[PDB]
């Protein structure tokens, strides 16, 4: 019906500023250290 | 039907115990979420207002 010259345009529904736009194509119209290895009792203990 | 968690607590508990050990279990335990899909392109497709050879013919006729 609406198809024009081999083009299948059929599958279409047919029934501030106020600009006007064209329809169908819109455009303007833990762990804490332990004592060892912490450097005491490694220089100490006079007993 | 809204949520998708495994509905039985026993299988979840067994799953997490075996996971703590390091072993697997038989059943599947997926994470919680809502159900539903979004299958786009298994859906609205590109309309073809043109025919098969409309564009090439327009090219030859230069329009």
């Amino acid at each position: 019906x609406x198809x024009x010259x081999g083009r299948x345009x059929x599958x279409x529904p047919x029934x501030x500023x106020t600009x006007x736009v064209t329809x169908l194509x819109x455009x303007x119209x833990r762990x804490y250290l332990r004592f060892h290895x912490x450097x005491y009792x490694x220089x100490x203990x006079x007993x | 039907p809204i949520v998708t968690e495994q509905p039985s607590a026993e299988i979840r508990e067994a799953y997490i115990e075996n996971f703590a050990k390091g072993e697997h279990i038989s059943a599947i335990v997926p994470g919680q979420s809502i159900s539903g899909t979004l299958e786009l392109s298994a859906q609205f497709r590109v309309p073809r207002y043109h025919s098969k050879n409309s564009f090439q013919q327009a090219l030859q006729m230069k329009a």
